[PDB]
RNA sequence: GGCCUACCAUGGUUUCAACGGGUAACGGGGAAUAAGGGUUCGAUUCCGGAGAGGGAGCCUGAGAAACGGCUACCACAUCCAAGGAAGGCAGCAGGCGCGCAAAUUACCCAAUCCUAAUUCAGGGAGGUAGUGACAAUAAAUAACGAUACAGGGCCCAUUCGGGUCUUGUAAUUGGAAUGAGUACAAUGUAAAUACCUUAACGAGGAACAAUUGGAGGGCAAGUCUGGUGCCAGCAGCCGCGGUAAUUCCAG
RNA sequence: GUCGACGUACUUCAUAGGAUCA
């Protein structure tokens, strides 16, 4: 006795394990955006299913029907805003584009990297998941926070970061008192 | 085995454990049941007071 | 028309006789009348506990033969005494003899080259504990 | 002491494990090695 | 080195005589700030005697200064 | 060995896509009732441009008039009409050079034989009808 | 069939059977005369030592 | 079962209350009072969840027990009085009066009067009938038993009462034309006037109502309340008037009022 | 009210399936698969019924055919000075049901609510922490360089460039980064614990030691089987020495 | 009783056709 706290999973297996350009595929993506392991793929593939079929089935609605065009602006206007969608292209004809590389470039890690503070793809997600980087003044640690539109701007480092200016971390202070111990004191 | 519970005791007050430790001890051991090995139902044996 | 009667008013006789000619489906009266098992071999378990009551091949010169992997193992629910393969012919040091192996069915996909028409079941938990974790060294057959 | 601690392989009780390499530890550095050797494959055979 | 205690959502309940509010605490370059800190300075900026401030709450925002 | 094509990717193939019918996808479509242009927006869940080349609508024009149906069905307005440089040749060949000299059209079909040699091609994804609906096959892009 | 079992005879009497040993091992430090001395406190009322 | 039940598992609760499921396990279960069960509001979930005077449970009784709130001029200490339709509570600290009224979403307002306003309240008659030893009495909505009407009053006429002296003050008969406001059903806050009538003897006499945009729709008799003749009100209504926009253009007044 | 009694009448249901059996049948909201039509599941967070070992009674009360109420009987079973007496976990914890197994006989009314004469007492209702990887969410287990054989880009191959788009094969090493953990402290909370925040420590085999499976390869002064020779096949943790020694498919 | 008639359960036998080449 309390009410349930619901949920559900973010992802699902596809149809078959192996064909063989599936693999190669999912090789391309999880090398390129550097990421870790299929359920990565399979979260967005999940995310953008869902998308692409309530999409779909509005389009077998006819225009001025209310509830096509209150859910279809709705939908419109959400993908604009996390930036997957263009600016020009805000008919809902042009979502059922929208392939996978679309939402995998507006994740964090490879902003971090776009935004050339980063130096390779697998050094921004180390410097997501070690406390570095501040989208808001909010430091997220998380390697798939998917970026907004216009937090774009905002993506900096951490102010308590070493190298967003405080105070040299760990090992820097560890060598300088040793090397300006054994010198002097 | 696996489930197989241990209990655990923390200090000597006085010389002696607790006494709601002590006390589940004493209720488990105490509503035991054994088991027929092979060894020990051929040969007697016997321990000397 | 066919043979079955269309007419609107007819929905009673076509639930009739889709309520008697589904009696005549294999896995309908196998799923209802609760016969559905006897196929298995274990009853309706899905694993069965046993005796080991010898070994086969153990006098088998040529090693790693499949005659030399298997058992003979009686099955304590019914009485009826079976062969049971087993992984990793080392694995037959671990059992001896009046063991209790747990037994599991064997299910191949696929049949190799020197194999056997035959042996039906695998032994997965030999006293208790599991043979790949004695054989893995893990843990060790309790006596 | 004169305490007769436990070894560390009967701590861990990992026997007979074979031995991988050090990247089944983290797949994504896994995948990062696999998908920059099978496109070095891809720069001589798309000559 | 400089706390900044703002006080939003200010409600003045008369019928339990008090003045209820969300305290909101800027603390950079310093971890969690003391409670009696706060019930310091909130009874100095209210002008109230100490012992009639309570306070309570207070979870500091990840990431680390507010 | 394109530019495009990883080892078995072929990611130059997006939405929108556009397929290549054939003759006998006609006849299972209506067959089976489904719709060419719906049809492959409830499987490839994108839009799509159905394509038919002049060898194919002149096998259809053979065909006769106890098929004018799919006849009436392929000169529908919104199927483009890709013209094709040819003698003018069975349907099959044409298709076949089709893909081999673009890589970037997928293949909606129905005969086997037709299948078996798309499938030698390597990134050519491959529509057809079964069942009740599109199943695609070789499209690394589905869900 | 987590019932079954191979089939042994037990022997031990119906009468009187004597009493379960009881051993209580582990290494030099661990304290195992306060856990004999507060099990039998506990189970007769009557400290040793 | 076996006896009346005493607890409500919150989500049983009205939906109305707005009360958030995983914040514990019950909901207050409303004592018996002038209003049903379903169609009240007590003053715990007034005082806590609404005007965010109270922070717990516990501190509602601290005021309830300092003489503080009063429901119809009436000082209530049951902390789960069960507060209705058109009620008047008055909190003399802050000084302030509210009334309880719908507002189109279904829900009850926080809905703030002046002080000449909230001495009277309107009450739908029930029954009238001839009491004992020959005296008349009408029966309002909110269990009041009234001796002594004006004869011209019958079931379903909207009567003013002076909460104050008890007495009914003023009347409005029901007829077509009469300003109309709906407590009840899927049409549950809605203002209009009534422009029919249906007859049905036997059963749920139906009214059709229109609002002040030309939308008519139809409620059982029921569900009908009469607030006044056409334009003039006798209660305050609350804002928004009893409109029932539609999704497209609350969202146009929302984005629309973007103002910072 | 055939609910029962007295008298009277002979009716009532039924191939549109009554009656009688079977149900590993509490009903519903609901869950799953699904192109659909359907098919299956629903003891199990909400509502409705029924029960408190089995059958039968009943008291007090507005409300009970009540079982943390009573009375007798069937079944179990506890104490005994043998005369008597007291019982009901399908509440919470915890046990037996087998010889083969799996949450704590924990803290509290602080929140949600309930009860009472009542703001205050009480509540194993309900919260809190603990405990087998139930079902779910996020995601660590290293990042960037420079060194040690080859070439691949290829400005160039008229012949030496090792020159370099640097892709690495890398096995040494260069400093920078951080939390798992430990911890002053504050916050959290009824009180703690943990999270969130943070002084001080905390990374080279980063030994601060990722796993589960299946496919191949070789292993001879070895064994065993068969044969139209030196072979083949099975297999190979078993050889000539040696085990504080062999430092081996670095492993 | 290595008994019969059933009822369940399972096993097994029947797979090559054309074209070119030698
Ligand atoms: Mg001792
Ligand atoms: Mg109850
Ligand atoms: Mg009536
Ligand atoms: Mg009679
Ligand atoms: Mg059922
Ligand atoms: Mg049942
Ligand atoms: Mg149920
Ligand atoms: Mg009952
Ligand atoms: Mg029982
Ligand atoms: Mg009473
Ligand atoms: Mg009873
Ligand atoms: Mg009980
Ligand atoms: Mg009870
Ligand atoms: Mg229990
Ligand atoms: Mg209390
Ligand atoms: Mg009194
Ligand atoms: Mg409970
Ligand atoms: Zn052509």
């Amino acid at each position: 006795p309390r009410a349930p706290r619901t949920y559900s999973k973010t992802y699902s297996t596809p149809k078959r394990p192996y064909e063989s350009s599936r693999l190669d595929a999912e090789l391309k993506l999880a090398g390129e955006f550097g990421l870790k392991n299929k359920k990565e793929i399979y979260r967005i593939s999940f995310q953008l299913s869902k998308i692409r079929r309530a999409a779909r089935d509005l389009l077998t609605r006819d225009e001025k029907d209310p509830k096509r065009l209150f859910e279809g602006n709705a939908l419109i206007r959400r993908l604009v805003r996390v930036g997957v969608l263009s600016e020009d292209k805000k008919k809902l004809d042009y979502v059922l584009a929208l392939k996978v590389e679309d939402f995998l470039e507006r994740r964090l890690q490879t902003q971090v990297y776009k935004l050339g503070l980063a130096k390779s793809v697998h050094h921004a997600r180390v410097l997501i998941t070690q406390r570095h980087i501040a989208v808001g003044k909010q430091i997220v640690n998380i390697p798939s926070f998917m970026v907004r539109l216009d937090s774009e701007k905002h993506i900096d480092f951490a102010p308590t970061s070493p190298f967003g200016g405080a105070r040299p971390g760990r090992v820097a202070r560890r060598n300088a008192a040793r090397k300006a111990e054994a010198s002097g004191e | 085995y696996q489930g197989a519970k241990l209990f655990y005791l923390s200090g000597v007050i006085n010389g002696r454990y607790p006494d709601r430790e002590i006390l589940n001890l004493s209720r488990f051991i105490s509503v035991m049941k054994f088991r027929p090995l092979k060894w020990r139902n051929e040969h007697p044996y016997m321990l000397a007071d | 028309g066919k043979g079955k009667p269309r007419g609107l008013n007819s929905a009673r006789k076509l639930r009739v006789h889709r309520r008697n000619n589904r009696w005549a489906e294999n896995n309908y009266k196998k799923r209802l009348l609760g016969t559905a098992f006897k196929s298995s071999p274990f009853g309706g378990s899905s694993h069965a506990k046993g005796i080991v009551l010898e070994k086969l091949g153990i006098e088998s010169k040529q090693p790693n033969s499949a005659i030399r992997k298997c058992v003979r193992v009686q099955l304590i629910k019914n009485g009826k005494k079976v062969t049971a393969f087993v992984p990793n012919d080392g694995c037959l040091n671990f059992v001896d003899e009046n063991d209790e192996v747990l037994l599991a069915g064997f299910g191949r996909k696929g049949k190799a080259k020197g194999d056997i028409p035959g042996v039906r079941f695998k032994v997965v938990k030999v006293s208790g504990v599991s043979l790949l974790a004695l054989w893995k060294e893990k843990k060790e057959k309790p006596r | 002491d004169g305490k007769r601690a436990i070894n560390y392989q009967i701590l861990k009780n990992k026997g007979l494990t074979p031995k991988r390499n050090k990247d089944n530890r983290n797949s994504r550095v896994k995948k990062r090695k696999k998908y920059q050797k099978a496109q070095k494959k891809l720069k001589s055979v798309r000559a | 080195d400089a706390v900044t205690i703002r006080t939003r959502k200010v409600i003045s309940n008369p019928l339990l005589a008090r003045k209820q509010f969300v305290v909101d605490v800027l603390h950079p370059n310093r971890a969690n700030v003391s409670k009696d800190e706060l019930r310091e300075k909130l009874a100095e900026v209210y002008k109230a005697e100490k012992d009639a401030v309570s306070v309570f709450g207070f979870r500091t925002q990840f990431g680390g200064g507010k | 060995v394109s530019s495009a094509l990883f080892f078995q990717y072929n990611q130059a193939i997006k939405p929108p896509y556009q397929v290549l019918i054939d003759t006998n996808f006609i006849n299972f479509s209506i067959q089976k009732k489904v719709d060419i242009v719906r049809g492959m927006m409830d499987c490839l869940l994108a839009k799509c441009n159905p394509l038919i080349t002049d060898c194919v609508m002149a096998e259809l024009e053979k065909l006769g008039p106890k098929y004018r149906i799919a006849l009436k069905l392929a000169r529908d307005p919104r199927i483009k009409r890709l013209s094709c440089s040819h003698k003018g040749t069975y349907a099959d060949d044409c298709l076949v050079h089709r893909v081999l000299q673009h890589k970037c059209y997928i293949v909606a079909t129905n005969d086997a034989g037709l299948k078996q040699r798309i499938r030698k091609i390597p990134g050519i994804p491959l529509m057809s009808v079964g069942g009740h609906a599109y199943v695609i096959e070789k499209l690394p892009d589905v869900f | 069939e987590r019932k079954l079992h191979v089939p042994m005879v037990d022997r031990t009497p119906e009468d009187d059977p004597p009493p379960f040993i009881v051993a209580v091992v582990g290494p030099p430090g661990t304290g195992k005369t306060t856990l004999i001395r507060s099990l039998v406190r506990r189970m007769t009322k009557s400290t040793l030592n | 079962a076996r006896g009346p039940k005493k607890h409500l598992k919150r989500l049983a609760a009205p939906h109305h209350w707005l009360l958030d499921k995983l914040s514990g396990c019950y909901a207050p279960r409303p004592s018996a009072g002038p209003h049903k069960l379903r169609e009240s509001l007590p003053l715990i979930v007034f005082l806590r969840n609404r005007l965010k005077y109270a922070l717990n449970g516990r501190e509602v009784k601290a005021i309830l027990m300092q003489r503080h709130v009063k429901v119809d001029g009436k000082v209530r200490t049951d902390t789960t009085y069960p507060a209705g339709f058109m009620d008047v509570i008055t909190l003399d600290a802050t000084n302030e009066n509210f009334r309880l009224v719908y507002d189109v979403k279904g829900r009850f307002a926080v809905h703030r009067i002046t002080d000449e306003e909230a001495s009277y309240k309107l009450g739908k008659v029930k029954k009238v009938q001839l009491g004992k030893k020959g005296v008349p009495y009408v029966v309002t909505h909110d269990g009041r038993t009234i001796r002594y009407p004006d004869p011209n009053i019958k079931v379903n006429d909207t009567v003013k009462i002076d909460l104050a002296s008890g007495k009914i003050t003023d009347f409005i008969k029901f007829d077509a034309g009469k300003l109309v406001y709906v407590t009840g059903g899927r049409n549950l806050g809605r203002i209009g006037t009534i422009v029919h009538k249906e007859r049905h003897d036997g059963g749920f006499d139906l009214v059709h109502i229109k609002d002040s945009l030309d939308n008519t729709f139809v409620t059982r008799l029921n569900n009908v309340f009469v607030i006044g003749e056409q334009g003039k009100p006798y209660i305050s209504l609350p804002k928004g008037k009893g409109i029932k926009l539609s999704i497209a253009e609350e969202r146009d007044r929302r984005r629309a009022q973007q103002g910072l």
